[PDB]
RNA sequence: GAUCGAUGUGGUGACGUCGUGCUCUCCCGGGCCGGGUCCGCGGACCCCGGCCCGACCUCGCGCGGGGUCCUCUGACGCGGCAGACAGCCCUCGCUGUCGCCGACUUGCGGGCGGCCCCCCUCCGCGGCGGUGGGGGUGCCGUCCCGCCGGCCCGUGCGUCGGCUCCG
């Protein structure tokens, strides 16, 4: 036959802290901070291959590149402050807002608007293309949305069916004029098909901040207050899942680039990334001030994050065998762990020397914990532990001291103590050190079993309160 | 291409070479159709060669410790990984007897190693001073011939283990090959000039500064294979360091 | 090499059930810190939880309990579950806590909500953990026994050359 | 370890012989850098100071005690010196020389008991030699005073005086040359008189009063053949000394007369360790095998217990043993009680007793010889009071533990 | 002569040691013939500097 | 030094701890082989098919040292799953168990684990039984142990959005007065599970795990348990320790017969009514074949083996036979085979090359 | 003590990880907060309580800033590399290889294969697979021409700059 590894043996824990989404999700290098001035209400990206974001601020609209902590472009003739830079899908053209209410076009290499828009009465704030690239969508404070056509240059149709400020407008990318808008009067109305009324209408309990479309399935997402909602499209106003992970208004709501992943950005420094399947928190995420923005690059390059203050974050990331030969495969050689070779050729001291390595034993403890198991099973554990001097033997009590008190590793470190304080009896007298890391062994025994008395009496309570029901 | 070489019983032709294929082909003047080809996974093949019965191919490859006996009688490949008594760390440098009873394998530290064919079992080992650069087996198999790296060949006896006579090649600084002829008359040693000296074999058993019948001055860099014909009227010579260098004997002029 | 030894597969996607895991078994005053407990359970901030968790006062953690909103008793359970596995030391505080609000608070409140599969994770857990008791007490023995047992030239003469 | 090869023949019939090996050896910890082949032994030295005698038992012709495994770790000489007096101890190294003195106790005790002591053991003199030549013999007077030791090149003595509870070294500004290479330096019962006997045959008297030298006599060299190296011996009334070393015996001179007085009868064995008794003046004489002699100086003749002990013979477990007597002392109190020691044994002997005989049994774990084994590696011991006795040993162990790394082995068990 | 016999590359031990290894297989078992490491107990400051980066990847 | 072929018929074991089993798939008897491995083994040439491994670790032959042994083992739906029980016992206070599932890939033909379970039990296990029913939409698994427990474990589906999987998980715990489990088994239908509480016998429905009656006859504690199969299987059959053999008709809920006969080796029929019985007399083994209904011998054999039988097992043969008297009616249905204390099985028997041509071999 | 027939008491193979050892050693940590203990309010020690912590200079004001480097316990082998027309074997060699700090260890390509994410056939002593087809954003490994090389001039170049190789 051949040798058998010892067995190294698994404890499984409670939490479920190592996730391969935990690391696909911490796998980014540090932030970078940029410093402007005024709120960044939102940072758009563009999805052109030199993928590069627009961040709103104040009166200013900037264009910043990868890395490039000066902004690559800069619009600024906004008379008092813009409102929602959006990309088209083709990244050459712009909408923008404004507070006296003209939706301007305008080219990433310019300087002034193409195409001016002065339909609305008051401030606008939400304003986006179709599915074709060539009609907007804009919403003001007004309590009206109006569908503009670019190349004409005048308003196509308005709509006026809302009680507050309309500030949240998104468009559906598979079917042009299927729009859904959002505004503070608790309402979300989808203005679509080819009607002169809302087809559907959607309650949410408190103001609506954001609102979002899921391209597969018809599935709207609507952030208001902690509340996040779901609703689906299939069977008209039905709210699959509604979720508060937050303990403020959540502000705004992003999709990955896949579909699974869906991320949350709110006002309390947090912001959840969530598995659509499950509809549960699968990560977090926490900064030093208040998530206003949140973007995404393609696939997750780039994380973009803009604050209540200036400042906003960003996060990066010989020959071969012809047909017609018969093919012979050779083994392959297989690579033992170091105990394991010893444990082979039966050197028990040094197998104990190497798991009793501190790199061992503070990264995996468990191989260490499974060696001394093997060898008691081979009935040799006093013969490797005995014969040592205080050196050697205080590196085994520091471990027993360090693992002792672990339930997993209870039983075998007991036996072990139980075996040296067997052996290492007579020689106690002469060191100083090995009678500091015994009495230190012992007070913990004694903390640990009168944890365990605690523990049984609430154990009674817990039986009482039990059989009660 | 490693390695070339004749059935000696059928029409077949090995070739192997350093993809990992090993091939036997049928020798026909006009087409030379395909037998059977067979690919090694990871196995350059240094060296392959049919046994003297010629019932199973042996093959070695470069920097490795297993040597792959490929029995085509009873179609199974045995692969020879370890062999008892054996402390050599990678086996690419071999020889086969031409009775089919014994195999030697080149060694390090001068180190000649006898197996028996059968069983691929050690039967005993010979030390030679400096290294070995090439050895061969005489006609009778009766005797070993070991050219070492400081231009000095050893005979030695394959029944018991003792060296018959130490004779030196006349201006060779190191050798690279040695060759014997089929009817026992010839023996040819290669060296790094290019010259091949061409002794008969009863001056190497007992002088020992042999007198060459002929040395070949007409290759000009060093000679790595030496082949005679099996008639003994040829005698075959080459330099893989250069192009075109390639040249043919005529044994009795 | 013929040897008529077959071995299925071990590999790292089996499930291992451990006792310890469901599924081996079945006025003003600063008198309580109720809503700074409240806060610190909506969002999982380590330090005031410790702040608030991390004391030892029994009148504090009661009346703590007393002054409590009654729809958030259960992620305290979670946050005292998740913090018993440790070194007695903070662990000893948190099992006072637990005796404390499921003795005089919820005594009576508890049997109402039917929320049994919640607590029987701890009850499970705590069975588990309090396995190795007499082994501990042999070890605690031998270790007072073990503690018992516990308590040149005045004048160098280098000749000189002469 | 030793390993041996022999050459066999591989069958009855054929004449053909191989070497094959046969017998390993393990009776060593450390290197063995070299070894030899006696006709019918094998000899085997080693950095681990051991010096290993193997016979072998197809190549003895006899079956007999020198077919025995024999070892040699201690020397075969006293390098301790005592003053009984004062309680100190003087030990002999390469290149420097120590001094002790011993504590006492206080307390009483009944058969195997250990006794709190009041002072411990002190360490008195580190005095280091100048040069790379080592120390051959040393000695220091029975009053205290008096440190005597020499080399092959120079001969120094030291006077010291105990004084403020403190040691202070005098150097004598001169000697004479023709003391340069002492083999053996002896001191008198008092600080007087000085013996030392040269390399080459002579004998030296010293006068020593008030750090103050002069050279009296010179004995000529002993006629004969030199055997071994010189032992000599002193009288405690001062009037004789015993000297050894030749094929011709150990001359007794009179130090007074200053002329030979008589000369022992010569022994083909040489002469390990001689002493001379307080009140009967009898020498006492042991060789290396282990018959030991009684020798009356004014008779001039072996004593009649010698006679006695001689016509009867020792023990043959007496006989068959290793190591050579290298101590015997005397007291004054008992005449009728000799004790001597070896490095595994000590003896103390009782005149009045009668004779054992092969039939009785030596040694238990009258009877004559009272012998004991409870300090099992004896480097020196003597009777310091009429109930106080001084024994130096040293255990194996320690010897092994200042010693250089061997080579590691791996063990079966761990 | 030193380094041939004592110098790296040569299987060498200490005299602690090999005396030991008969303590690890008596009946009754014993620590090391020498327990006490002067070594030790002398060197308390001269670890930190230089392992300073090693323990900060293991944790 | 290498091996090239390998003779051997029955494995030789000191202590068959498992019964007889036979492999669904393969139709060969499995037992206890090499120390940590199973023996399958053809039945009808005298030729080891393989051992396979539960435990995958070194073993050493020193003397007095205490070895993982496999003690018990069961196959469940067919042969897809495979349930494999491993203990250690150093010291009487504390006890290592360990329990296995293997499901069986047919893309690989091999098994590979599924679930492993540390201390499934705090004591010894002293039965394991699978629902061979078909009608059980859950494939169910109960374990029974000394410490007065038996635990029902079911499969249940542990899919994740990660991974797609399922495992087992525990289903129902089980215990009466305080008693250990000693025996389990389940009935043709799977619908009532007969568990033995030292001298008493409970029977409870497995669908809702609800105990439904309680047989104790004051004659000793309980060896073998069995259910009725075919047109007995309203009968149960019950061997004490003292020598009595007893059957309860479950319709009426009361004891048909009994008789005074000391069994170690009682097995049913699969694919009959008969019940074979191995008595161990003073001067060797006697064989006993009877049907529930009727409380005479159909066949007594005596004489059988002068060694103790320690295990017997009936395998269905293929084609069966034709005996028209009802003594020899049983051999009909299924091969009876026993093996005892010697390990000696026992049964009951009435009666290319082309390169030949292309070397030039021929010449 | 040893001891004259003496015998080291005794442990487990194998196939290119062409970056690694059954080798010997270095250390067993530090600076902070939240606590908790003990000792005689003070101190000291513990916490699957959380925090951080590279060397090296320099400037300015021991403090702080800036840079330089930044792969780390040291040896010893092993493997590789470099040197003979030859070396797994040889060397006071080098442990990327070289200039004299820098270049370099790429780059884009083309081509093949291997496996899987799902739906439609055909065979299975058919529990479930293979065998055919498809679609999945589907990811990968290897193979060569790459941008033939080597010298000598002239002025990055040198319309047929030369002699050689490669092809």
């Amino acid at each position: 036959a051949g040798y058998k590894p010892v067995a190294i043996q698994t404890y499984p824990i409670l939490g479920e802290k190592i996730t391969q989404d935990t690391l696909y999700w911490n796998n980014y290098k540090t932030p970078v901070q940029i410093k402007e001035f005024g709120a960044v209400s939102k940072v758009d990206f563009s999805p052109q291959p030199p993928y590069n974001y627009a961040v709103t601020a104040s009166s200013r609209i900037h264009i910043y590149g990868r890395y490039s902590q000066e902004p690559i472009k800069t619009f600024s003739r906004f008379k008092d402050t813009a409102y929602c830079a959006t990309f088209r899908q083709d990244g050459r053209l712009l909408v923008a807002g404004s507070e006296d209410g003209g939706v301007q076009l305008f080219d990433i290499s310019g300087r002034a608007p193409l195409r001016q828009f002065e339909g609305h009465t008051k401030a606008v704030h939400t304003v986006d293309f179709t599915a074709d690239k060539y009609h907007v969508v804009s919403g003001a404070d007004d309590y009206t949305v109006k569908l503009w056509d670019i190349p004409n240059s005048k308003e196509i149709l308005t709509f006026k069916e809302h009680s507050d400020y309309v500030r949240c407008g998104c468009a559906s990318k598979l079917n042009p004029d299927l729009f859904i808008t959002g505004s503070y009067d608790h309402t979300v109305k989808m203005f679509d098909a080819r009607t002169s009324e809302s087809v559907l209408s959607v309650e949410h309990g408190q103001p609506v901040e954001s609102v979002l479309l899921f391209p597969s399935g018809g599935l709207l997402v609507s952030a208001g207050g902690r509340y996040v909602k779901v609703w689906d499209m299939l069977k008209g106003g039905q709210l699959l899942v509604s979720l508060k992970n937050h303990h403020k208004t959540v502000t705004c709501l992003c999709l990955s680039s896949s579909g699974q992943r869906l991320l949350s950005g709110s006002l309390d420094r947090k912001v959840k990334v969530y598995s659509t399947t499950s509809y549960k928190v699968v990560h977090s995420f926490d900064y030093a001030a208040s998530i206003l923005s949140l973007a995404l690059a393609h696939e997750d390059e780039t994380i973009v994050v803009g604050m209540t203050n200036g400042i906003l974050s960003v996060k990066h990331r010989n020959y071969m065998k012809q047909r017609d030969d018969i093919l012979i495969n050779r083994p392959a050689k297989k690579h033992l762990e170091l105990y394991d070779r010893d444990l082979k050729h039966f050197r028990i001291s040094k197998a104990l020397d190497r798991v009793l390595d501190p790199t061992c034993t503070i990264k995996t403890p468990e191989i260490t914990v499974s060696i001394i198991k093997e060898l008691n099973r081979r009935g040799v554990l006093a013969n490797a532990l005995a014969g040592r001097d205080e050196k050697e033997i205080s590196h085994v009590l520091n471990f027993l001291i360090r693992n002792l008190s672990q339930p997993r590793f209870a039983p075998v470190l007991i036996n072990a103590a139980e075996i040296i304080i067997d052996i290492y009896l007579p020689v106690i007298g002469q060191s100083p050190v090995v009678d500091k890391k015994f009495l230190l062994l012992q007070g913990l025994v004694e903390k640990e079993i009168d944890y365990q008395r605690e523990l049984l009496e609430t154990l009674g309570m817990m039986d009482m309160l039990f059989a009660t029901m | 291409i490693s390695s070339v070489q004749f059935h000696p019983g059928a029409q077949i032709v090995m070739v192997a070479g350093l993809d990992n294929a090993v091939s036997l082909f049928q020798v026909d003047g006009k087409t030379n159709p395909k037998i059977q080809s067979i690919y090694l996974e990871r196995f350059p093949i240094f060296k392959a060669c049919f046994s003297a019965n010629g019932e199973e191919v042996l093959a070695t490859s470069t920097h490795s410790k297993v040597l792959y006996v490929y029995d085509m009688l009873a179609g199974k490949l045995i692969p020879v990984h370890q062999v008892r008594g054996l402390k050599e760390k990678i086996v690419r440098s071999f020889e086969v007897s031409p009775d089919g009873s014994f195999l030697l394998i080149n060694g390090i530290a001068g180190y000649l190693h006898l197996l028996a064919m059968k069983t691929k079992e050690l039967i005993g080992s010979m030390k030679i001073n400096g290294r070995v650069a090439a050895s061969t087996f005489s006609s009778d198999s009766k005797k070993v011939y070991a050219s070492s790296g400081d231009g000095e060949v050893y005979v030695w006896d394959v029944n018991s283990r003792k060296c018959l006579n130490r004779f030196v090649d006349e201006g060779s600084l190191y050798g690279l090959s040695i060759a014997t002829s089929r009817n026992g008359q010839y023996v040819a040693c290669g060296s790094n000039c290019g010259v091949v000296n061409i002794y008969n074999q009863d001056s190497c058993l007992q002088e020992t500064n042999p007198k060459p019948i002929k040395a070949i001055m007409n290759l000009v860099t060093g000679v790595t294979s030496l082949t005679f014909n099996p008639t003994t009227e040829i005698l075959a010579i080459a330099s893989e360091k250069m192009k075109e260098a390639v040249r043919l004997v005529h044994l009795p002029s | 090499a013929i040897t008529k030894v077959r071995t299925p597969v071990m590999n790292s996607e089996a499930k291992v059930l451990v006792p310890g895991i469901p599924g081996h078994h079945a006025d003003l005053q600063t008198n309580s810190f109720p809503v700074l407990l409240t806060q610190g359970l909506e969002s999982n901030d380590f330090e005031m939880l410790n702040k608030v968790l991390q004391t030892r006062n029994v009148n504090l953690i009661k009346k703590t309990v007393l002054r409590m909103p009654l729809h958030t008793i259960i992620p305290l359970l979670q946050e005292l579950t998740k913090r018993l596995q440790g070194h007695p030391n903070s662990a000893v505080l948190m099992v006072q806590w637990l005796k404390c609000v499921l003795t005089v608070h919820a005594s009576y409140l508890s049997t109402l909500p039917d929320l049994v599969p919640q607590l029987g994770t701890l009850y499970q857990l705590m069975e588990s953990r309090v396995k190795t008791f007499q082994k501990l007490s042999h070890l605690h023995g031998k270790l007072i026994l073990l503690i018992t047992q516990v308590t040149k030239a005045k004048l160098v003469y280098e000749e000189e050359s002469s | 370890t030793v390993f041996h090869f022999q050459l066999v023949p591989v069958t009855s019939n054929s004449s053909e012989k191989q070497w094959v090996r046969t017998k390993p050896f393990q009776h060593h910890t450390h290197d063995v850098r070299t070894v030899a082949h006696s006709p019918t032994a094998l000899i085997s030295g080693g950095t681990d100071t051991h010096l290993v005698f193997r016979p072998l038992m197809e190549k003895v012709e006899v079956k007999n005690y020198d077919a025995a495994l024999r070892k040699i770790t201690f020397p075969h000489r006293c390098l301790i010196s005592c003053s009984k007096k004062r309680q100190l101890l003087l030990f002999q190294f390469a290149h420097h020389l120590e001094l002790w003195r011993l504590g006492s106790t206080v307390a009483t005790g009944k058969n195997g008991d250990t006794l709190p002591l009041s002072k411990n053991a002190d360490h008195l003199l580190h005095l280091k030699t100048k040069g790379p030549e080592n120390i051959i013999c040393s000695c220091i007077s029975p009053c205290g005073s008096w440190i005597a030791y020499s080399t092959v090149s120079r001969f120094f003595l030291y006077r010291l005086n105990y004084e403020h509870d403190n040691i202070s070294l005098k150097r004598v500004s001169k000697m004479p040359a023709f003391l340069r290479s002492a083999l053996q330096i002896l001191f008198s019962e008092d600080s007087t008189k000085l013996f030392v006997a040269s390399n080459q045959g002579a004998l030296h008297i010293v006068q020593l009063s008030g750090g103050s030298f002069k050279h009296l006599h010179a004995f000529q060299p002993q006629s004969g053949t030199v055997e071994a190296m010189c032992l000599l011996a002193v009288s405690p009334d001062g009037n004789w000394l015993a000297a050894s070393g030749t094929s011709a015996g150990v001359h007794v001179y009179n130090v007074k007369q200053l002329k030979l007085h008589c000369t022992v009868p010569a022994y083909n064995f040489p002469v390990t360790a001689m002493a001379i008794a307080p009140n009967t003046n009898n020498l006492v004489i042991a060789h290396s095998d282990q018959q030991v002699f009684e020798y009356s100086i004014p008779d001039k003749q072996y004593t009649d217990w010698s006679r006695t002990v001689q016509k009867q013979g020792f023990h043959h477990l007496w006989l068959q043993r290793d190591t050579p007597i290298t101590h015997i002392s005397f007291h004054p109190k008992r005449p009728m009680h000799i004790l001597l020691h070896d490095a595994y044994m000590f003896c103390i002997i009782d005149k009045s007793l009668p004779l054992p005989n092969d039939k009785t049994l030596l040694y238990n774990p009258a009877h004559a010889f009272k012998i004991s084994k409870i300090y099992k590696p004896l480097l020196f011991m003597d009777l310091l009071d009429e109930r106080t006795l001084v024994a130096v040993e040293r255990p194996l162990d320690d010897i092994i533990a200042q010693l250089p790394p061997p080579i590691k082995k791996k063990k079966f068990g761990t | 002569i030193h380094n041939s016999l004592y110098g790296p590359g040569t299987n060498r031990t200490t005299v602690n040691k090999f005396l030991s290894l008969a303590n690890k297989r008596l009946p009754v078992k014993r620590a090391a013939v020498q327990f006490l490491n002067n070594a030790w107990g002398i060197q308390k400051k001269q670890n930190a500097k230089r392992f300073k980066r090693r323990w900060m990847v293991r944790k | 030094l290498e091996a090239s072929a390998v003779i051997q018929g029955l494995v030789k074991d000191r202590s068959i701890f498992t019964g007889l089993m036979i492999d669904p798939r393969t139709k060969a008897l499995v037992l206890n082989g090499k120390p940590g491995h199973l023996q399958f083994y053809s039945l009808q040439s005298d030729k080891q098919l393989y051992n396979l491994d539960i435990i995958q670790q070194e073993y050493i032959n020193d003397y007095g040292l205490i070895q993982i042994e496999l003690t018990k083992a069961a196959f469940g739906c067919f042969g897809n799953w495979l349930a494999t029980v491993e203990q250690r016992q150093e010291k009487e206070t504390e006890l290592e168990l360990q329990m296995k599932l293997w499901m069986y890939n047919k893309k690989t033909q091999g098994f590979i684990l599924n679930t492993k379970i540390n201390m499934p039990h705090e004591d010894c296990i002293t039965a394991l039984c699978f629902c061979n029913a078909e009608k059980s939409e859950q494939p169910t698994l109960v374990t029974a142990s000394k410490d007065g427990y038996f635990k029902v474990w079911i499969l249940t589906d542990d899919s994740d959005i990660y991974k797609k999987a399922v495992g087992w998980t525990c289903d129902f715990v089980g215990s009466y007065h305080k008693y250990q489990a000693t025996n389990c088994c389940f009935s043709e239908d799977g619908s009532l599970l007969a568990v033995s509480f030292e001298e008493i016998v409970t029977i409870w429905d497995s669908v809702t795990w609800e105990l439904k009656c309680t047989f104790c006859q004051r004659a000793g504690k309980i060896r073998h348990l069995c259910f009725g199969r075919l047109t007995c299987s309203k009968y149960l059959l019950g061997a004490t320790e003292n020598g009595i053999l007893c059957c309860w008709n479950l319709l009426s809920c009361a004891l048909e017969w009994n008789a005074k006969l000391n069994v170690r080796v009682m097995e049913p029929d699969p694919n009959s009514e008969n019940i074979a019985a191995i008595s161990q007399s003073s001067v060797g083994s006697d064989l006993f074949v009877f049907k529930p209904s009727e409380p005479r011998p159909l066949y007594i054999q005596k004489g059988i083996s002068r060694e103790k039988v320690q295990w017997g097992v009936f395998v269905p043969r293929d084609v069966p036979e034709s005996f028209t008297s009802e003594a020899y009616q049983w051999l009909n249905r299924s091969q009876f085979y026993f093996l005892t204390k010697s390990q000696s099985l026992l049964t009951f028997s009435t009666k290319t090359t082309p390169f030949y041509f292309i070397l030039g071999k021929h010449r």
